[PDB]
């Protein structure tokens, strides 16, 4: 078994993946809540949004997508790995 | 079991908001 | 890069402070997945992916 500081490598290497899934997601979700006031602002003045405004939301929908697809399987690692 | 719905982003309307940035984007 | 600092980082910690991150981590993720899901919500209701018609 392939070990680092004592804990097994594999164990450390799906929780660093998991750190790292969690700091870009984390993102990802702050620039959809001002996006969304934004919205929700324009839509009470019955202001259109923009065509970029839109394509920007949706990459960052598609790009959570993909995010959580690794975020499972990783989690699913990590609760594996957690026999204590 | 219901509680990675959540953390992994499974709920109904992520799904419909997938399906839609899909279409607004023309991707499969 | 910092990836590989990252794990180097995590095998450097005690037995107990590594589960805590690990914990942390966990209960992150579940905290994430509801801020998520609420801005899902929003955005369905707002109508930000309707495609232009006019």
């Amino acid at each position: 078994m392939e070990t680092l500081g004592g804990f097994p490598v594999e164990f450390l290497i799906q929780v660093t993946r998991l750190s790292k899934i969690l700091m870009i997601k984390k993102e990802h979700i702050k620039k959809l809540r001002e996006m969304n006031t934004e919205a929700e602002k324009l839509k009470s003045y019955s202001m259109p949004i923009s065509i970029e405004f839109q394509r920007r939301y949706a990459t960052i929908v598609l790009e959570l997508e993909q995010l959580n697809k690794d975020l499972n399987k990783v989690l699913h690692k990590v609760q594996q790995y957690c026999y204590e | 079991s219901a509680w990675k719905t959540v953390a992994c982003g499974g709920t109904r309307d992520q799904l419909f908001m997938q399906e839609k940035a899909r279409q607004l984007l023309g991707r499969l | 890069r910092d990836d590989i600092d990252m794990l180097k980082e995590l095998g450097s910690l005690t037995t107990a402070n590594l589960m805590e991150k690990v914990r942390g981590l966990q209960n992150l993720a579940y905290q994430l997945g509801l801020d998520e899901s609420r801005e899902m919500t929003r955005g369905k209701f707002l109508n930000i992916l309707e495609k232009p018609k006019k």
